């Protein structure tokens, strides 16, 4: 039969551009970003901007990079956390300079506190249980000015003291890798944010590629 | 005010009592069970390569549009395992997908805070969007065709809202739902449609009139799925407490509900069958398992998925049913 | 001897156990990586590795019968030469899987970015079909030179014959020695040679990275980069060298037969070399997760 | 790689 | 909270029949549609467009 077979043609012609185009979706890495409340997302969008959710595309390196802004997305979460599944790995963003802040929307809660919180659930869930965190600490430069003026303790009850900017951010970063359960399956890259340019997008290039040379190794079978 | 609105809300709850004189199951005790259904995967769609979250039937029932996150929206050919059309999406991230019933419009939704109207009938033979409905704050999670020209789209803002193609922005905006909307589910004379949201409850709206006619409280978790019954008179209401509940337009409370100690994970998708007797819903299990409607009976089982199911679809006149899960498979089961 | 006789009882042992396993874990990795996974090109480079040791251990049997009385083929010309070519296609199908698989793992490591923008399923198949290609060019002389022969106390072996190549009995011999020496040398580099550097060289610059990285958080990796490369070796190392050895010793061992161990120690070599290709599945496929998941889910 | 199969045109010492 | 009650007034004031005759109605469709399920009784074949 003619009919038959004329649309058997189409049927193979769009296969070869679904595994053409689903080739150049495998060429790229994807990249989640979370935070809010002036935690600096926004910054780091900006200095790795080379060429609804905010998408848009690089390349660093010959290698094509995704951004995905989950900002805008005022519902719950959980709904949707699962579909950014696959990424080789998730941009986290914290304000170093918000821990002595107080959040809008309740009073009894930390600005930065919600960060850890926020922080927490997408290591523990269980649609992030293999990718790993590109933890960025961002307004460093301000937290530096701050952390003279105002302490430490009044975020962090539990604090020895010595409220310098190079024991306050080993205590900061300390938090956050603990909050991390999976150590042995997921690993978190913590940089500070950089004013000069081609730094961040650097550790962000060499993290994924880290990623990408476990999670090759897992399909291979090293790991 | 405040204190009213609680008292009538006891009122409601009383009226619930004094209707429930008897259960279903102790009524259709009488009736003799269908019993186990040997259901085979016929024909197993692979062309997707990325995880598929929506899928709908079409009329004619042999034309079905899956979404899926790779960013191809695929018309299938369920009759010869067949693409008629492959749509490139703008956003690769959708939950949702409608196809229209005249079958020359095809509706997709997601993160996107977009639905975008692609046109099948193009006179030049490339498939592009028509229009792209935007006014949505929240994720889009359902979309719908009334007709070629009409659309309800169910958005993450706890908010419902219907369009018109030709006048490209939201006709009549539905309100009053807590958690953020999930499913959508129009009846067969169009004329009313229920939604299922986060707040552990699926609500009536009115097409025309524009507000909640009836409002359903039987769950106790996110409900994530809703499909009217064949006749319009109920519709089931899949949530995440592994249980799903009937509710009765004309009687305004739940009939009955569907629940196995044995699985403890949340149903994705669920729809009747055509005499709606038997009842499909997705669960989390990698599997589907089917419900008899009427004793809340299992009749089968749709195992074959490696991954999680979340969506289904039964077609008009009940040939087959088509389930699609994350593993870019799409089974048709008869 | 007591001694010689358990010697050649093994290899019959080794090459039934070599079947077994074989057939076992071809089949199941065929099953779960061709239909029962995504398509991958690590998972394709896999499924062609497991199709070469299954189509070699198929016609296993016809070896293991045919070393159970000293070479005698009972079955006839075409049978045999089936049988022959099927073996030498399967076995340079199987190293040379191996050498690819290492290098591909070297890009990945080396080059991820090169790997992520390149290595693809349609680049997969192009540059497999390679490795199968050479093997046909180096089973070739089993397409014409290997032949069927009767010796006329009524035993038969199928083995080279160069009756017709060679016209006269000089000539075939001086033949007979030309190729003998060019198939010896070139299954030592290409066979033996080019896949060990590679393989020694990929999983060592691997090796070199991770520990400069420092991704070891356990010792499983390097532990299953040594067995790779301690099984390949310890298994090809032995009957490659025994070839090289019979190879370079052609004139002594056809003239006068000055080295009799060969004879005797080629069945337990090219048994443990059928035994690696048996077992290349076991830690090439099984170590990942992934397919342990899908094995148990299956 | 290649079997290990020794012979002349006509005798050879091989092992299968 | 205007908007609220106001809803609920209107949900109020519907015609809820007992449960016993909206069961017998769903019970109904299901027996006079039984026969024209592909999925509740076995298809044919030869009828069936899925082989």
């Amino acid at each position: 039969s003619a009919e038959d077979k004329a649309a058997a043609e189409r049927s193979k012609m769009i296969d070869k551009n679904l595994r053409e185009d689903g080739e150049k979706a495998a060429r790229e890495v994807k990249l989640l970003l979370l935070g809010a409340g002036e935690s600096g997302k926004n910054t780091i969008v900006k200095q790795m901007k080379i060429i609804g959710i905010v998408e848009t595309h690089f390349t660093f390196k010959d290698l094509h990079f995704k951004m995905f802004d989950v900002g805008a997305q005022r519902s719950e979460r959980k709904k949707w956390i699962h579909c950014f599944e696959g990424v080789t790995a998730i941009i986290f963003c914290v304000a170093l300079s918000a821990y002595d802040l107080v959040l809008a929307e309740d009073e009894e809660m930390n600005r930065m506190h919600a960060s850890m919180k926020l922080f927490d659930s997408i290591c523990n869930n269980k649609w992030f249980t293999d990718t790993s965190i590109i933890l960025f600490l961002n307004k460093k430069d301000l937290f530096e000015e701050k952390i003279t003026h105002s302490p430490l303790t009044i975020c962090f009850p539990e604090y020895t003291g010595a409220n310098k900017y190079d024991e306050a951010a080993s205590y900061i970063q300390s938090k956050f890798e603990d909050l991390n359960k999976r150590k042995d399956t997921k690993e978190i890259y913590t940089h500070f944010t950089c004013s000069t340019d081609t730094k961040n997008v650097q550790f962000v290039f060499d993290a994924v590629t880290d990623v990408i040379i476990k999670n090759n190794l897992k399909d291979c079978g090293l790991f | 005010l405040r204190q009213e609105a609680e008292q009538l809300k006891n009122q409601i709850r009383d009226a619930r009592k004094a209707c429930a004189d008897a259960t279903l199951s102790q009524i259709t005790n009488n009736i003799d069970p269908v019993g186990r259904i040997q259901m085979r995967t016929r024909r197993t769609l692979r062309g997707h390569l990325a995880k598929i979250y929506a899928m709908h039937w079409g009329t004619d029932s042999r034309l079905l549009v899956s979404a899926s996150q790779d960013g191809k929206l695929i018309i299938w050919d369920s009759y010869t395992t067949n693409k008629v059309h492959a749509i490139p999406l703008r956003s690769s991230w959708v939950m949702t997908c409608a196809y229209a019933p005249s079958g020359n419009y095809v509706a997709c939704g997601g993160l996107d805070n977009i639905c975008s109207i692609y046109n099948l009938k193009t006179r030049e033979g490339n498939v592009r969007v028509s229009r792209e409905l935007a006014g949505h704050t929240g994720y889009l999670s359902c979309c719908r065709f009334l007709d070629d020209n009409q659309i309800v789209t169910s958005s993450g803002d706890t908010t419902c809202a219907l369009w018109d193609i030709e006048t490209g922005q939201q006709t009549t905006t539905f309100t009053g739902h807590t958690g953020d909307v999930m499913s959508l589910s129009l009846a067969p004379d169009t004329r009313l449609f229920v939604s299922g949201a986060c707040d552990a409850s699926a609500k009536l709206w009115d097409v025309r009139e524009g507000m909640c006619r009836q409002t359903f409280t039987g769950h106790e978790s996110d409900i994530n799925a809703i499909c009217f019954f064949p006749n319009g008179n109920a519709f089931a209401t899949g949530s995440d407490d592994a249980t799903c509940r009937l509710f009765d337009l004309r009687a305004d409370q739940e009939l009955m509900t569907y629940s196995h100690d044995n699985i403890i994970c949340g149903i994705t998708s669920v729809s009747f069958s055509k005499s709606g007797r038997l009842l499909l819903a997705g669960y989390d299990d990698f599997n589907c398992n089917v419900w008899d409607a009427l004793k809340a009976d299992r009749a089968g089982v749709l195992a074959g998925h490696d991954n999680r199911v979340s969506c289904l679809g039964v077609t008009d006149d009940g040939m087959a049913v088509a389930t699609g899960s994350w593993d870019s498979f799409l089974k048709i089961w008869n | 001897s007591a001694g010689y006789t358990v010697l050649r009882i093994l290899p019959l042992v080794v090459l039934g156990v070599t079947f077994v396993l074989g057939v076992l874990g071809n089949g199941l990795v065929i099953w779960v990586a061709g239909f029962r996974m995504t398509r991958t090109v690590t998972t394709i480079c896999y499924l062609n590795l497991a199709l070469a040791d299954f189509s070699f251990t198929a016609t296993l049997p016809f070896l293991i019968v045919s070393m159970a009385m000293g070479e005698k083929w009972p079955f006839g010309w075409f049978l045999c030469k089936l049988i022959h070519i099927v073996v030498d296609i399967n076995l340079f199908g199987s190293v040379f899987l191996i050498g690819f698989i290492a290098l591909d793992r070297c890009i990945c490591v080396l080059h991820p970015v090169w790997a992520q923008n390149h290595r693809t399923v349609s680049l997969a198949m192009k540059v497999i079909v390679g490795p199968w290609i050479l093997a046909l060019v180096l089973t070739l002389p089993v397409f014409l030179f290997l032949t069927t022969v009767t010796i006329p106390n009524g035993d038969t072996y199928c083995t080279f014959n160069f009756a017709s190549w060679g016209g006269t009995p000089e000539e075939r011999l001086k033949v007979a020695i030309t190729m003998l020496t060019a198939r010896g040398i070139i299954r030592f580099v290409i066979g033996f040679l080019l896949p060990m550097s590679i393989v020694a060289i990929c999983y060592g610059l691997i090796a070199a990275k991770i520990h400069k990285k420092g991704m070891i958080k356990s010792s499983r990796p390097l532990r299953v980069l040594t067995a790779v490369v301690a099984s390949f070796f310890i298994c090809w190392f032995p009957f490659q060298l025994v070839a090289l050895l019979g190879t370079v010793w052609l004139k002594e061992m056809l003239f006068y037969g000055k080295y009799k161990i060969i004879d005797i120690l080629v069945n337990p070599t090219s048994s443990l070399a059928f035994f690696n290709s048996c077992l290349n599945p076991m830690l090439y496929v099984f170590v990942g997760q992934d397919f342990r998941e899908r094995l148990i889910h299956s | 790689d290649a079997e290990f199969r020794h012979d002349s045109g006509y005798g050879g010492v091989v092992i299968a | 909270a205007r908007k609220l009650v106001e809803q609920l007034k209107m949900e109020a004031n519907i015609d809820r029949i007992k449960v016993s005759k909206a069961a017998a109605d769903l019970m109904a469709y299901c027996e006079a549609h039984a026969k024209e399920d592909p999925l509740l009784t076995p298809v044919p074949a030869s009828e069936n467009p899925f082989r």
